[PDB]
This record gives structure tokens, sequence and C-alpha cells, in this order.
């Protein structure tokens, strides 16, 4: 059973409870395992999306012009 | 020549306000544009559009 503590997913296993953090790899693991079949009829995309880019492995970096720095000061950046 | 009808007429007391036209014309044709979006600057003050 899955929950969500803020910025992270914690799992309770029932006792065949054990209560741990849901690591973000492997999570990623599990996702990456999913067959096309399986993803491709829960909405996503076997090119455009798949499930396991969900998961942030490299950031992109916006360029200056998305992030431009407007010195007012006259001198100070 | 009389008018047909009197005119209601007399003193009564007025207040010149703030609002003033010269202070409020504003044209722009091209002028300062914005860093980030690239579009025109905002207010009369800055010659925006």
């Amino acid at each position: 059973t899955i929950r969500k503590d803020g910025l992270k997913l914690v799992g309770s296993w029932k006792k065949d409870p054990e209560l741990r953090v849901l690591s973000t790899e492997e999570i990623l693991n599990i996702f990456k395992h999913i067959s096309v079949k399986d993803f491709t009829s829960l909405g996503f995309n076997e090119v455009f999306s798949r499930p396991e880019w969900m998961i942030l492995t490299c950031l992109p970096v916006p360029p200056p012009p998305v992030r431009p720095s407007i010195s007012f000061n006259e001198s100070q950046r | 020549k009389k008018l047909m009808a009197q005119i209601f007429f007399g003193p009564t007391y007025y207040q010149r306000l703030r609002h003033m036209v010269d202070d409020k014309i504003h044209a722009r044709a091209r002028g300062p544009m914005q860093v980030l979006t690239r579009q025109p600057v905002e207010g009369r003050s800055r010659d925006g559009g």
C-alpha cells in the first residue's frame, strides 16, 4: 500500500506491516521493466512519452534568454 | 434674437478636479521593449503600449 509523505512515496507492505521509503532507483527500475503493451494500455506512448521518462536523471538547463540578468543597478548584475 | 425658452441662470460653486487631459494623452508607434518578453513596456511614463 503506497502513500505519499511530502515529496516521497512510502510503501507499507502487508505482512506476509513493513513500512519503508520507496527509493526512486527501484521505482525507476520497475518502470523500465513495464512491457510496451502494458504501458501503451495505460495511456502512454511508445515514442513520445514512456513512463520511465517521468523520472528525472538529466535536467535540461534553459539558455540565458529564458532567464536573463536584468541588471538595473547600472553596474551590479 | 430672443430665445423662445428662458434659461435657469445664476452663480454656483465649482471645483477644478485633478484629472486634466494633458496628463492623460498618450500615443505610441514604436519604442522601448520589455527585456524578457520583447513586448512593449507598460505605462505612459515609460512610453509604453
